[PDB]
């Protein structure tokens, strides 16, 4: 019945240490797969923004200019940030 | 009051964000080879400064642990629960975003 | 006392790691770099853990803590029981240092049994428990704003200290600030579906 996916990448003890820092003890076996599920949208979706920046300045390179502006468009994560 | 350093040569405010950056969770060659893998699926000739990498770690591993304390914040047992997607969807819906 | 000259020596190393990390902050990775395991974000990583240890030894050296001024190190008070007992067991729980302190429901649940046990307060578990849960709702929101504080405070680099947001060049470009909008309707569909995906999983099993 039980299974261990395999991966490149992201641990379950890093996993379990996000968790733990949010005060989250224990989790679920889908915690794991859902974690890196999320963490790869929110990237997609700043960088998805940080490039139409880059872009529009006609650029090829993203700078970390190009993802703050990007990352105040994602709600409150960065919210106040440069004031 | 315990006594304070601050460096001649080196503000503090540089300090704190260098010592921000070693106290991120997640590997910083798996987070760099997942920005890579994002990055492809968009344009093979992007760049990305060093820095904008950074931030990139920094504000996903904030919004990560954020999802963790509102799903912390909405529960309670007397015995403690294992924490299940259905958690973080209901507790995103009473605290969270969006 | 430290040893004025050999201060003097550190320092200059200091802000030499500062420079090289600048240096680094700003190189450009392309995609091949990206997969590099000695890419310039892991030089730099890396410069940055020594530069902290260097800071360390400094703080040593002048006999002084080894605080930076985070918003973490702010402690945060608790007076929120009847019980100063109870109380006192709550703000040690939430202002243990460092970036993983965040209690959950038992850990504050288990200070306040603990502190009613300690001190032979008589407390009944219905009244316990309805304690908990008003200091663990309140510590929460404290908690989770001094780390959110600890962020926008100490984020970024050289390269962004001059951001401010009247400067977003989506202000002057409606077609920026429409494919940027149309962008925010996909990324909170792309999220809701995730968390939407993994509870529909959830549901199979």
């Amino acid at each position: 019945k039980v299974l261990r996916d395999n991966i490149q990448g992201i641990t379950k003890p890093a996993i379990r240490r996000l968790a733990r820092r949010g005060g989250v003890k224990r989790i679920s076996g889908l915690i794991y797969e859902e974690t890196r599920g999320v963490l790869k949208v929110f990237l997609e979706n700043v960088i998805r923004d940080a490039v139409t920046y880059t872009e529009h300045a006609k650029r090829k390179t993203v700078t970390a200019m190009d993802v703050v502006y990007a990352l105040k468009r994602q709600g409150r994560t960065l919210y106040g940030f440069g004031g | 009051k315990p006594h304070r350093y601050r460096p001649g040569t080196v503000a503090l405010r540089e300090i704190r964000r260098y010592q921000k950056s070693t106290e991120l969770l997640i590997r910083k060659l798996p987070f760099q080879r997942l920005v890579r893998e994002i990055a492809q699926d968009f344009k093979t000739d992007l760049r990305f400064q060093s820095a904008a990498i950074g931030a990139l770690q920094e504000a996903a591993e904030a919004f990560l642990v954020a999802l963790f304390e509102d799903t912390n914040l909405c529960t309670i047992h007397a015995k403690r629960v294992t924490i299940f997607p259905k958690d973080i969807q209901l507790a995103r819906r009473i605290r969270g975003e969006r | 006392r430290g040893s004025r000259r050999q201060i003097q020596r550190l320092e200059q190393l200091l802000a030499l790691y500062v420079a090289e990390i600048r240096r680094l902050q700003e190189k450009e990775l392309d995609l091949s770099e990206l997969d590099d395991p000695d890419s310039a974000y892991l030089q730099e990583a890396r410069l940055k853990r020594k530069l902290i240890r260097l800071f360390g030894r400094l703080c040593e050296l002048k006999d002084c803590s080894s605080l930076t001024g985070r918003v973490i190190e702010q402690r945060i008070p608790y007076r929120g029981t009847r019980y100063p007992e109870v109380n006192r067991r709550i703000e040690r729980l939430i202002n243990k240092p460092g970036p993983d302190t965040f209690p959950d429901y038992g850990d504050v649940l288990r200070a306040v049994e603990k502190a009613a046990a300690r001190h032979s307060l008589g407390l009944p578990r219905q009244q316990l428990q309805l304690m908990a849960q008003d200091a663990f709702r309140d510590v929460g929101i404290r908690l989770q704003e001094r780390r959110h504080l600890d962020l926008i405070y100490n984020f970024g680099c050289h390269l962004t200290d001059d951001y401010r947001p009247g400067v977003d060049p989506a202000l002057s470009d409606p077609v920026l600030a429409r494919r940027l909008r149309e962008n925010r309707s996909l990324a909170m569909s792309r999220l809701d579906e995730v968390i939407s995906k993994y509870a529909m999983l959830q549901d199979k099993s």
